[PDB]
């Protein structure tokens, strides 16, 4: 994290610095900063354009009106000014629609922004890859920005993979089908105990956090299938340290 | 005829033109047009990207390869699975405008 | 993406007309800048979302695929060697073939005309050249429809990719079972239990 | 603020040491000698230590000469206090950056790399002329030097002006020395016309008028066709003992100062420096498209035809009515040219009758052919001449940066990169895809097809 | 394209013809009429293009979330993945500038 | 849902004006086409909505 924040901050510190545009474009700093650039430019651009519109002598004798009034009789001056009037209002209209377009868009943005802060910031969200990129969004930060906010979504990316063998389930004594109740888990044996000791471990379906399973994590199943591991009752304490053979204890 | 100038490095490193030739000793043919520069080499790194095309800083032109994304292991019920592990937490950037003035 | 030679779209290269246009400041320039900005953006994000996994591409052909009770013949895209420069390609799925050929008035988007022949200028000029001579350029699609298909194939492969490598391409029945247990733990998956869904 | 020189003049006070001098109110700095590459560190900060503006620092402790690149940055950088490329200070390394391209500091031993900051414009002498219009209050300097001949680095608190013959290009034949009593204007009217015919970068436009046809923009940038191509530049400081007939269709016959294009001009621009030239009447005589001759008389009187313009006043004290006598057989009247403005700076005229005055088209009448001068600048009047430079001029499209209705900087459009720039509106342009026109026939020579 | 056909209250849509038929002042006056017409129509084309650009931008966003949260894996968001019901999964095929 | 008879709207119902209107060709058609397209899309999507 310290790495990433600092050297992203460096990415801020310059443009095309060190040719580090492997992180180029969307979801990268350059994309966001560019966007903000056009953001800050656009308002002044539109306003200036609207202002500059009015100098165009829109089909009239002049870009100003009292000259029209003075030079000719009012009736004709009215005639000419009509064209200027129409030009001015029309440009206003086009500007207006453009502005509303912007308002519509940014309104969509803020809607999403409020969603983002809810779903991503105030808690980490299970919806995959939602928080500005794929992977498990641990959390995110936010910083002010011209008319906007920048969001910094922390997401894990594995560096390795553990090729384990998953177990569909168990059938002890070919009698009792016992299976993990929780879909989000995986039962396996791996590491030195992948096949040497068959030490059974349950870990996240999402990621690698192995530990010994518990009978509390299992449940009965009506139908065995050939995928299920054959098992014996004495193997139940072996498979599960948490199993208890009630009959022998009695 | 209309043409495009690849004003990168604050320079016209290349010109996209329907015309076959230009005042460039280097020229590559594209499926839709011609590109003329002082570098027709194979643009490994697009210093600028546009449509499916990328341009290097020397006037080199090429096609931008798609960036492969992070692998997500599809869920299964049994068999062999590569459980992801030893995660580095990277930060992705996302700016959202909040309002117009 | 579409670009325009606003300068010629108005002046058509008429020098005196160009001088007159100069007084209209950057309105034309702002227009063209906005156009290219939108185009470059569009490009950058669409390239961003497009991420393709090679293992998925492996599993993505029909032969590679194991549509166990899942008849994907129209679903998947056929991958064959393309005599076009010795490269192997995966042709788009039969469904997408129907969608394009029957829907697209020209069947496919590769009909995008090169302006190279437009610069040929020997024979008469078509509509594409008519508009190009009006200063209208049609930038080709940022991403290939074939790239789109292979991306979809990558999506499907990742759908059926049970591991980090190609050694974990489980039968799709297993994936269906997993997703079902995700939405609801199964007390009994009979052969009919899965098969009925498959055949329906 | 030229280099004060190593021995000539008063000057001296050469620092040229690791003494790390820190003087205020400095507007010129020069290094005339890095002994190969031995260190040189300059920190130019606003004296009140204001981080709001962009700080400036140059650093080269390494002694690789060509590869001992002076890390240069006009950026909101650490206002370095004692020594070091960053050091302990205020402001972080990347607070705000304007320019940071580390320009290599390779130079000859007697070569001088210098920077001057004045009039909110910056000139840099790092192997070239880097002239820019940019705000600056940078009178704080903290240095580190390695002694090189005792005359390596100096601060410059006063402007020194060197007259250069330039008999030869290069270190040889410049005949450089602080000279002439025509200090400012003749240092602000001369230039070395580029072989293409342009003003060399570094010109400050002491009096140069942008040609606004009706009303002048106070501030901004405009692309327009203005006569910025230079033909046979003539820069004679306060001497015109000449009876001359400037004629179009002919490259103006004079001692062409810079690498002039020997082109028959269509316009001509002045950097006049004495006003009494106008008092010496006959300074403007004219022959127009009709061939009608034309006189110019300026004097306090307002009626040639009711009174004599025999001037009873000298050195103005009255805006002298300029009347313009028609000199054809059936028209011999004095048209009122203009009430003499309080102070003229530059006058430009064009082939097609454009009498242009101080950014204004007073007449811009039908085409002129013979713009003939009789300014009685003879005898002691050879030191009374207002003629200080005159340059034949060809129209050229260029982008002009101006502020406070004062010319700041220029950019021609002939070069394709420059063509795109002037096709755009900003001198600088961004890396992207830009529209462009296929190059037509440079020679128009369009055949007729009917 | 068809805008160039429209002689915007000028005597012709041919700039060179206008120069031919008029003195420079009046010619520049008339050509300005079509100059304005061309510029205006072009502007409207611009805005509508941006309109489409914007909406398709939102569209591709939606597709992106749909693929991530449904295609990449079935969503707990009931009804979200292309309608109500127990959406077990979904499959995507290419389409002109789009996806199924 | 709103539509307009472009032809009579502009031509005031005058065919002699429709002569000139035809010269703008799809200028008239595109308006109404898009209008009805949006209307029908809205109708179908909200019918499926309910
Ligand atoms: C204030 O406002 C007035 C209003 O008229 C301006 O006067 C005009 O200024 C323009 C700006 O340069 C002049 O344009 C020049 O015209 C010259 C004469 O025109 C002939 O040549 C052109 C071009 O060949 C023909 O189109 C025309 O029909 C004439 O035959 C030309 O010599 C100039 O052209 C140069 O460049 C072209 C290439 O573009 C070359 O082929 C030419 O050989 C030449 O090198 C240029 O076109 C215009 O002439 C002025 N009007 C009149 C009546 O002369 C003022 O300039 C303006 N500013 C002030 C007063 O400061
Ligand atoms: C077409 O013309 C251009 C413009 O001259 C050529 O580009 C540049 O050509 C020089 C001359 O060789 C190349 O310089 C070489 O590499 C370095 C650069 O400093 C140095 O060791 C020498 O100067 C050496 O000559 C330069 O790299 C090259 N730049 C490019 C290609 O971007 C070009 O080579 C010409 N030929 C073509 C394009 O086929
Ligand atoms: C966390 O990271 C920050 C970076 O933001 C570190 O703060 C920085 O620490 C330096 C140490 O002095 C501060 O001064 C700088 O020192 C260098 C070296 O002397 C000098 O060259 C610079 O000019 C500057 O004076 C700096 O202001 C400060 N902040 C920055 C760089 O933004 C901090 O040390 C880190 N801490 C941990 C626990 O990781
Ligand atoms: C043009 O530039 C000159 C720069 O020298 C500005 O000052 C004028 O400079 C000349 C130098 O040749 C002075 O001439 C000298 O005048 C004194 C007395 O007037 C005389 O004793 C000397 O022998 C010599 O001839 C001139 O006086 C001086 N002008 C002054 C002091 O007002 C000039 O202001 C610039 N003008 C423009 C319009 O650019
Ligand atoms: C250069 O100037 C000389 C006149 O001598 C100058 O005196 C000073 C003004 C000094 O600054 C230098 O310019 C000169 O030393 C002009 O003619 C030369 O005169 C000298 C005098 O003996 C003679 O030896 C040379 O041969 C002359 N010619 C030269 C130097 O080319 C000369 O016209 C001026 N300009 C040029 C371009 O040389
Ligand atoms: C566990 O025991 C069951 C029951 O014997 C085994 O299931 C048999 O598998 C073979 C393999 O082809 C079939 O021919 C038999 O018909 C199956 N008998 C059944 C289902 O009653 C199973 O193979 C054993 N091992 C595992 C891992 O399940
Ligand atoms: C040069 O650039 C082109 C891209 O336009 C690449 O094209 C290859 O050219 C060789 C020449 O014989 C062919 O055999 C290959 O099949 C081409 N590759 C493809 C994918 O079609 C080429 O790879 C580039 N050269 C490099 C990168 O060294
Ligand atoms: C981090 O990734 C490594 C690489 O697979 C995992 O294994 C390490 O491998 C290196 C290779 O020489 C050994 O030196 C280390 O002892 C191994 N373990 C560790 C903790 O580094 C490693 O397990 C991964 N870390 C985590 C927390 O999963
Ligand atoms: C799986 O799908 C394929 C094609 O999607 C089916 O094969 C086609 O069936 C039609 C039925 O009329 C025949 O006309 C075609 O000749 C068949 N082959 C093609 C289109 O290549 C097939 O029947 C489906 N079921 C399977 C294979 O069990
Ligand atoms: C995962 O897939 C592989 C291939 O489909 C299965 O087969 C093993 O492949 C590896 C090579 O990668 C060999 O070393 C093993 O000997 C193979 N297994 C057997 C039983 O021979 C593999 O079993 C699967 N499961 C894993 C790797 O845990
Ligand atoms: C910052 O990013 C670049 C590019 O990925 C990387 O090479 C560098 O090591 C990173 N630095 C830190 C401190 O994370
Ligand atoms: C002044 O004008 C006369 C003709 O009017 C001309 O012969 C002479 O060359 C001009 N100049 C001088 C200095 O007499
Ligand atoms: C113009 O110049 C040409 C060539 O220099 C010459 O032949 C012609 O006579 C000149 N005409 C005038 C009116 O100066
Ligand atoms: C004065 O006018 C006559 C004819 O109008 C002409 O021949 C003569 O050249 C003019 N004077 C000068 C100095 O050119
Ligand atoms: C001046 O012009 C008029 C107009 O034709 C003419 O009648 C008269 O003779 C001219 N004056 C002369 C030639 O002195």
């Amino acid at each position: 994290f310290n790495s990433a924040i600092g050297n992203i901050t460096s990415a801020f510190e310059s443009v095309k610095e060190a040719s580090s545009q492997t992180s180029r474009g969307l979801n990268t700093v350059a994309h966001a900063l560019t966007k903000v650039q056009e953001v800050v430019n656009s308002q002044g651009a539109a306003l200036t354009q609207l202002t500059v519109q009015l100098q165009h002598n829109f089909q009239a004798i002049s870009s100003s009106i009292d000259d029209i009034y003075s030079r000719l009789d009012p009736p004709s001056a009215d005639v000419q000014v009509d064209r200027l009037i129409t030009g001015r209002l029309s440009a206003l209209n086009a500007f207006v629609a453009q502005t509303l377009t912007k308002y519509t868009e940014v309104q969509a943005s803020r809607k999403l922004a409020q969603q983002k802060v809810n779903e991503c910031v105030k808690s980490q969200s299970q919806r995959y890859g939602f928080c500005g990129g794929d992977g498990e969004h641990i959390f995110s930060l936010v910083q002010a920005a011209p008319q906007g906010l920048l969001f910094l979504h922390t997401v894990l990316v594995p560096s390795d993979f553990v090729d384990v063998i998953a177990i569909a389930g168990l059938c002890v004594n070919d009698e009792i089908a016992l299976t993990l109740r929780e879909p989000g888990l995986v039962l396996f044996t791996h590491e030195l105990q992948n096949h040497t000791a068959t030490e059974y471990f349950v870990s996240s379906r999402r990621m690698f956090e192995p530990r010994k399973p518990t009978v509390s994590d299992f449940v009965q199943i009506e139908s065995c299938v050939v995928t299920y591991v054959n098992l014996t009752r004495d193997q139940l304490p072996d498979v599960i340290p948490d199993y208890i053979d009630v009959n022998k204890t009695r | 005829f209309s043409e495009q100038a690849a004003y990168v490095d604050d320079d016209i490193v290349g010109v996209i033109s329907s015309l076959s030739s230009s005042t460039f000793n280097s020229t590559r043919e594209l499926p839709g047009f011609f590109y003329h520069s002082n570098d027709g080499s194979n643009c490994t790194e697009p210093v600028l990207v546009y449509s499916n095309i990328g341009v290097c800083k020397s006037g080199s032109i090429g096609y931008v390869p798609s960036q492969s994304g992070q692998v997500k292991i599809a869920p299964t019920v049994t068999g062999n699975i590569s459980i992801p592990t030893n995660f580095s937490m990277s930060i992705r950037t996302e700016y959202l405008q909040l309002y117009n003035t | 993406p579409v670009s325009v030679d606003c300068a010629t779209y108005v002046c058509n290269g008429n020098s005196r007309c160009k001088q007159l246009l100069t007084q209209y400041t950057a309105a034309c320039k702002t227009i063209e800048s906005a156009l290219q900005l939108s185009a470059r953006l569009e490009s950058v994000e669409v390239n961003s979302m497009l991420t393709i996994s090679e293992e998925a591409l492996q599993l993505a052909t029909i032969s590679s695929f194991n549509g166990d009770g899942y008849n994907f013949t129209n679903v998947l895209g056929v991958s064959v060697y393309d005599p076009a420069r010795g490269r192997v390609v995966q042709k788009r799925s039969f469904i997408e073939d129907l969608l394009f050929n029957k829907v697209v008035t020209n069947g496919l988007g590769t009909v995008d005309e090169d302006y190279k022949r437009c610069s040929n200028g020997r024979s008469v000029a078509d509509l594409v050249c008519a508009q190009y001579y009006s200063g209208v350029m049609v930038l080709p699609g940022v991403v290939d429809a074939e790239k789109l298909h292979m991306y979809s194939a990558s999506l499907i492969g990742g759908m059926v990719l049970g591991g980090f490598t190609a050694a974990a391409a489980l039968p799709f029945s297993y994936a269906v079972q997993a997703r079902l247990n995700y939405l609801a733990l199964q007390t009994d998956v009979l052969q009919r239990n899965q098969q009925l869904l498959a055949e329906s | 603020y030229l280099p004060i020189g190593e021995n000539q003049g008063v000057n001296s006070t050469w620092y040229c040491a690791g003494q790390h001098p820190t003087a205020s109110g400095v507007h010129g700095i020069f290094v005339s000698h890095i002994r190969g590459g031995h260190g040189f560190e300059i920190g130019i900060s606003q004296e009140p230590f204001d981080p709001s503006g962009y700080q400036l620092y140059l650093h080269k402790a390494t002694n690789g000469n060509t590869n001992a690149t002076a890390r240069l940055r006009i950026c909101q950088f650490p206002s370095i206090k004692t020594l070091g490329p960053t050091a302990n200070n205020d402001v972080t390394i990347g607070r705000n950056c304007l320019f940071n391209k580390a320009i290599p500091a390779h130079m000859s031993e007697h070569s001088v790399v210098g920077i001057t900051w004045d009039n909110d414009r910056v000139t840099v002498f790092s192997d070239k002329i880097y002239y820019f219009y940019f705000k600056n209050d940078w009178s704080r300097v903290a240095t580190k030097c390695y002694n090189s001949g005792g005359c390596a680095m100096q601060y410059v608190y006063e402007p020194t002006y060197y007259m250069l013959n330039v008999t030869s290009a290069g270190e040889d034949g410049i005949s450089y020395q602080p000279c002439t009593a025509n200090c400012i204007g003749y240092a602000a009217n001369v230039f070395a016309t580029e072989p293409n015919g342009h003003i060399p970068e570094g010109f400050s436009f002491n009096n140069w008028f942008l040609l606004s046809n009706d009303s002048t923009l106070v501030h901004g940038k405009v692309v327009s066709n203005q006569p910025l191509l230079v033909n046979c530049l003539l820069a004679i400081p306060k001497i015109y003992g000449l009876g001359q007939f400037f004629s179009f269709n002919q490259t103006i016959d004079g001692v062409c100062n810079g690498a002039a294009v020997q082109r028959a001009p269509e316009a001509l621009r002045f950097n006049i420096n004495d006003t009494s030239v106008i008092l010496a009447e006959g300074s403007i005589v004219l022959h127009t498209a009709l061939g009608t001759n034309f006189s110019f008389v300026c004097s306090n009187s307002s009626n040639p035809h009711l009174a004599t313009f025999a001037i009873p006043l000298g050195a103005t004290q009255v805006p002298y009515y300029c009347f313009f006598k028609v000199d054809t057989y059936n028209s011999t009247v004095y048209k009122f040219l203009a009430v003499l403005p309080p102070t003229v700076r530059e006058i430009v005229i064009t082939k097609y009758g454009d009498v242009y005055v101080n950014g204004f088209g007073y007449l811009h009448l039908g085409l002129l052919d013979a713009v003939t001068i009789n300014f009685t600048g003879h005898g002691t009047d050879d030191d009374v001449s207002g003629f200080w430079t005159i340059a034949s001029t060809n129209f050229v499209d260029a982008l002009i940066e101006v502020q406070g209705t004062a010319i700041q900087r220029i950019l021609y459009c002939d070069d394709p990169v420059s063509q795109l720039k002037c096709s755009q509106v900003a001198f600088d342009l961004d890396d992207g895809f830009y529209p462009f026109s296929s190059r037509n026939l440079l020679s128009h020579e369009q055949p007729i097809s009917f």
